[PDB]
RNA sequence: GAUGGUAGGAUAGUGGCCUACCAUGGUUUCAACGGGUAACGGGGAAUAAGGGUUCGAUUCCGGAGAGGGAGCCUGAGAAACG
RNA sequence: AUACAGUGAAACUGCGAAUGCUCAUUAAAUCAGUUAUCGUUUAUUUGAUAGUCAUGGUAUAACUGUGGUAA
């Protein structure tokens, strides 16, 4: 799963790609606009906080 | 009627013979298995409510005519040393193997059988309540 | 600029096309991709009648092009338009392209290649070679036939380059971390080894510094350079016309192994023994599928009346239908339609529709679970079809097993369809790849004489050495992923790869003392162990699924071990050599080239907090971690189709730090049992609950704690929760006068507060007794079902009841 | 035109040059004879 | 709605154009109406034939279509059919 | 030229893009002529024509970068 994650005061964009099923499947149901944590997906992403703002199918 | 069901290719279909008391049910259940395998596909599952008569429902396999000798416990294959007059080998025996050569049966408690089953023959289906 | 090309190139490939090979070349340059197209009109030029297409596997990228024939057109006509080019221009790459057959496919959507034939591959990207993609690819390409990988990094030439100036040396940069494509060096040597490959540039200038370097073309222009398979093809066949309704497909099949193979089935048809079985195990796609066809052909016109079919899961059935020879009635479609028009697959659960079949074919057994196994191994006839060599499934020892815990003959099929015997490319692939699995069969060591555990010792090895291309190593490695194929159930081609290249994982070897005289001869290993370093340290699995499982920072933060993998045999199973080798690798851890041996010395290791090892559950495995020293940690609620065991995991601390949260685990986890008992395992042994049960009472009754042990229940809180007049029908029941449901209302609370500590020290029943407890209150299944599987034809259960809830009266 | 260039080689006698870069049968089974030709054919 | 009235909607705008409310009409041997018309027809429409016997050259044909019925959209002007 | 003024691609915006071939035949229909529009519409042309904050907020495109998909 990639993942690009943008944080627009730096202007720093940058992608990720996920090997699992657990992390993706803590962001799954979800709607855009919405917060999810870091912690449920990330050991380096512990107090991160992230709005999802769009996507990509796999077509 | 039933042979034409049979020669039906579809899936789903459901035969019903629906018999006073006393015209050989039995009879004709054991004729639907004998059709069914010698023209059907793979074998059939038979479904009684209770011990029933199925080692004479396999029984009549040539005989079940005019004398159809339906016995207590001197009947030739309620015996268990017997043989069957209509034995299974290398041979063109389809008619005369569909039956008591391989006697076998399902509960009706057990309805997996009959829920991804072929073919099954029935008796006695009426006293059997709706979903089931 | 007409250059010259040496003769190795198209005496290599017209030699494979008229010997029915495949060969493999291998470019390294700036392009490539002008240098390809050359390549395959020459291998039709040598042959006029093999296959065209040509197979084309990326990772993501596609070099300096695009597929969608309009982007290419609208491209190149507005090329056009832009003014240039000229009006009638196309290169050769791009004819190429756009007038062959291509099918494109992903690294990912690797199994949609599955049977089909191609006459050439290509392999883009070199630096995400899966073991699994690379078998794929190199089993569906068609004989006569052409594989081609291409080359383009700096990167590998560097390390080729070092790897031909060096054999011994190496090139690693640790500017990608600890990862390192020891795989993909093993891969390159073993490739220099083969005796059909080649090593070419840019322009095809061939390299002589790896390869078969010295091909000589072969003089193809007889007609007798011809197989013993093709010789003793079928001569005195029965293939006359006056009755040979049969004969006409024995004439379909096509080797002499689909011959026999169906001269097999036959001779089963005529043998009248009930409880049999008729064992195909094959190689894959070598006539398998084709001996279904014919099988079940054979098995409509003169078999009983038909056969069901049973799957793990709709694998080709494409294929098995595919088998044709009009639609199905009494008319001369009979060789042809004993065949597809009986659309009926069944799930393998309905083992008594089985057992009433008249015959029943298995296909792909390697995917049932044992139970189902021997439940279709009723007393009624069933064709078995597996794969050894094989992927996805089961081994040669595996299978030899089966048949052995069951039980008649077995045969298998060797001889591909597509290309020719003997091949070089399948030896190459089966040595790389490490699927040639006899090392079991060995006459030094077929026999089970072994040692006695007295002198056992663990060797750590430097896998790189091991993984580094030398003969001896190398010899040492196909015997110890031997005893790995052995040891598990089923296995992934990926997972060589895996311990290859992970850098947390780490293996050792149980291995009888050196022998005295010089140390010269080879060792034979007799256990070898596969863990992984997890945690803090750094291994998605465990602390993730702990977090996930319970709220524990501590954990973490904690760091240890996950055992993967035990690796023994059922020759050596009779004592315990594992439990040597466990004991010794506890005491470790708590207590010009590298060389090929590392004694465990001279290595520290980390600091180790808990030890876990992760398996399918089952009897045997628990009963031997419970007789070893492992907490019982979690178990999964869903079996799986392939092992049809829930996953569970164990663990174990032994170190001064005293954890005990284990032991709060232990109690959660036997309460969490008590929970899912009759939810998702609500049909499994009741021995195995009570192993299971008891084991987590071992463990949360371990040592070095005294406030997790139980306190005793109130009778305040007993007349809080129960009521007087369920008193008053205990009582009355006690005087065996009402009824086991107006008893089993109240039982499995019972149950419940009973198997806390508290009625555990106070009144003992741990026996049978308490099995139908178990089973009645909280497996929550029929006194019938507990009848049948304690075996008691009789009232025994309700006597063991009476005296049971008797005692509980006599505690009220 | 397999004699002349296309791609960008040519084929010489070997060295490739690329550029820079039942009755019917039972009649005709001609081993028996005609008497147990017709024999069989009756049965 | 055939003829007309009255009222209203609609339209850029009158008007049975359309609806209510009504009156019961209109055309006609001066042949209405209807039929055929080769209606590629005719128009001094068109420059003419600066002297061919009537003949040339131009212009209007008239409508519809832009896979096929149906519906919608802008712009001063489209029922645009790229 | 330390605001720019030369030149200029991408784009905003204004206007045009309502001056193409094939198929079907009507005698107040069409067409030609002649009206009327104190009964209508008009981008454009030209002609007139309005006493009733030393300057308010926005946004984009482009660009940068990160990506998806065979497309």
């Amino acid at each position: 799963m990639k993942l690009n994650i943008s944080y627009p005061v730096n202007g720093s964009q940058k992608t990720f790609e996920i090997d699992d099923e657990h992390r993706i499947r803590v962001f799954f149901d979800k709607r855009i606009g919405q917060e999810v944590d870091g912690e449920a997906v990330g050991d380096e992403f512990k107090g991160y906080v992230f709005k999802i703002s769009g996507g990509n199918d796999k077509q | 009627s039933f042979i034409d069901a049979i020669s039906e290719k579809t899936l789903n279909f459901t035969v019903a013979l629906t018999a006073g008391r006393g015209r050989g049910k039995s009879a004709a259940l054991g004729i639907s298995i004998a059709a069914a395998v010698s023209h059907g596909y793979s074998n059939i599952f038979v479904t009684s409510p209770s011990p029933e008569n199925l080692k004479t429902l396999f029984e009549f396999i040539f005989k079940g005519f005019d004398a159809l000798g339906y016995q207590e416990h001197i009947d030739y294959d309620i015996i268990q040393s017997t043989n069957p007059d209509f034995n299974k080998a290398i041979v063109r025996v389809d008619i005369k193997r569909d039956h008591r050569q391989t006697i076998q049966y399902i509960v009706p408690q057990d309805h997996q059988v009959l829920g991804q089953a072929e073919l099954v023959v029935i008796d006695e289906a009426a006293a059997i309540p709706l979903p089931i | 600029a007409k250059k010259a090309i040496d003769s190795r190139i198209p005496s290599l490939i017209r030699n494979g096309v008229q010997t029915k090979q495949r060969s493999i070349f291998v470019i390294v340059g700036d392009r490539a991709r002008n240098q390809l197209p050359n390549l395959h009109y020459l291998m039709m030029s040598a042959d006029l009648k093999m296959n065209k297409s040509v197979l084309w596997a990326y990772k993501k990228k596609l070099l300096g092009f695009t597929s969608h024939r309009k982007k290419r057109e609208n491209k190149i006509k507005k090329e056009i338009k832009r003014g240039t080019r000229e009006v009638n221009e196309m290169d050769p790459f791009e004819s190429f392209i756009s007038n062959q057959n291509i099918r494109y496919v992903y690294y990912k959507e690797s199994e949609k290649i599955l049977g089909n034939t191609y006459g050439m591959c290509i392999l883009q990207d070199f630096e995400a070679l899966t073991p699994n993609l690379l078998a794929r690819t190199i089993e569906t390409v068609e004989g006569g036939g052409i594989v081609v990988i291409l080359l383009k990094s700096m990167s590998s030439l560097k390390q080729l380059y070092t790897m031909t100036m060096d054999v011994h040396a190496r090139y690693r940069t640790e500017a990608h971390g600890d990862v390192v494509a020891r795989f993909n060096e093993r891969f390159i040597l073993s490739l220099g080894s083969n005796p059909n490959c080649l090593v070419v540039d840019d322009e095809l200038n061939v390299l002589p510094l790896s390869g078969a370097k010295n091909v000589k073309p072969l003089p193809p222009k007889e007609d007798d350079e011809l197989p013993p398979k093709q010789l003793e093809l079928q001569e005195l066949k029965e293939s006359l016309e006056d009755v040979q309704p049969a004969g006409s497909l024995v004439s379909l099949s096509k080797t002499v192994n689909q011959a026999h193979a169906i001269l097999s089935f036959i001779d089963a048809i005529s043998e009248k023994t009930l409880n049999f079985t008729v064992a195909l195990t094959a190689g894959r796609g070598r006539g398998k599928s084709a001996a279904l066809g014919i099988s079940i052909a054979a098995a409509v016109s003169h078999g009983y009346s038909n056969i069901f079919v049973t799957s793990p899961s709709p694998e080709n059935l494409k294929t098995l239908f595919e088998f044709i020879f009009f639609n199905k009635a009494i008319v001369r479609v009979d060789i042809k339609r004993d065949h597809r028009q009986t659309i009926q697959y069944i799930v393998p659960q309905d083992h008594q529709v089985l057992g009433q079949a008249e015959l029943v074919v298995i296909d792909e057994a390697a995917a049932i679970p044992l139970p189902i196994v021997k439940n279709l191994l009723g007393p009624y006839l069933v064709f078995m079809a597996s794969t050894i060599n094989g992927y996805e499934g089961t081994g040669r020892s595996l299978s030899l097993k089966l048949i052995q815990q069951l039980r008649l003959r077995e045969i298998s099929l060797d001889e591909p369809i597509r290309y020719a015997p003997g091949d070089p490319i399948e030896k190459w692939l089966n040595k790389l790849l490490c699927l040639d699995v006899t090392l079991i069969k060995n006459p030094r060591f077929a026999t089970r004489g072994t040692p006695h555990p007295s002198q056992c010792n663990l060797f750590v090895v430097n896998r790189d050495t091991l993984f580094s291309y030398h003969p001896v190593s190398e010899n040492f490695l196909e015997k110890m992923m031997a005893l790995y194929v052995s040891s598990h159930y089923k296995n992934s081609p990926n997972d060589l790869q895996l311990m290859s290249d992970a850098p947390a994982h780490k293996l050792f070897v149980l291995l009888p003392p050196i022998d005295p005289k010089d140390g010269g001869r080879i060792p034979d290993p007799l256990c070898v162990i596969q863990i992984a370093l997890e945690g803090e340290i750094s291994g998605d699995l465990i602390p993730w699924l702990i977090s996930q499982q319970f709220q524990d920072e501590e954990f973490a933060s904690l760091s240890g071990a996950r055992i993967v993998r035990i690796a023994t045999n059922p020759e050596y199973a009779s004592m315990g050599y594992g439990s040597r080798a466990i004991e010794l690798l506890r005491d470790y851890f708590e207590g010009t080239l590298p060389p090929l041996l590392l004694k465990l010395s001279e290595q520290p290791p980390h600091y180790l907090h808990y030890l876990g090892v992760s398996y399918g559950l089952t009897q045997s495995l628990h009963k031997f971690w419970k007789n070893n020293s492992f907490v019982p940690v979690y178990l999964r609620q869903t079996a799986n189709d392939l092992t049809g065991e829930h996953t569970c995991v164990m663990l174990n601390v032994l170190e001064g730090r005293e954890s005990n949260w284990l032991v709060e685990f232990a109690k959660d986890f036997r309460k969490r049992f008590l929970s899912l008992l009759s939810y998702d395992f609500h049909k499994f042994t009741a021995v195995q609950a009570l192993s299971v049960i008891e084991s987590s009472k071992k463990a949360q009754d371990l040592s070095d704690d005294e406030k997790h042990d139980n306190k005793e229940l109130t009778r305040t809180h007993l007349d809080d929760i129960f009521s007087p007049f369920d008193l008053k029908r205990l009582d009355s029941y006690s005087n065996n006068l009402l009824d086991y449901h107006v008893i089993g209302d109240m039982i499995p609370m019972l149950a419940l507060l009973y198997f806390g500590d508290k009625m555990g020290d106070s009144v003992k029943l741990s026996s049978v007794q308490s099995a139908i407890l178990l089973a009645i209150g909280l497996q929550r299944k029929n006194i019938d079902t507990i009848a049948k599987e304690l075996n008691l034809p009789s009232n025994q259960t309700i006597a063991m009841f009476a005296k049971i809830m008797r005692k509980m009266s006599q505690y009220f | 035109a397999p004699m002349s260039d296309v791609g960008g080689v040519l084929m010489d006698k070997d060295a490739v040059y690329i550029d820079i870069g039942n009755i019917g049968k039972l009649i005709y089974m001609d081993n028996i004879s005609p008497e147990e030709c017709i024999r069989r054919w009756r049965g």
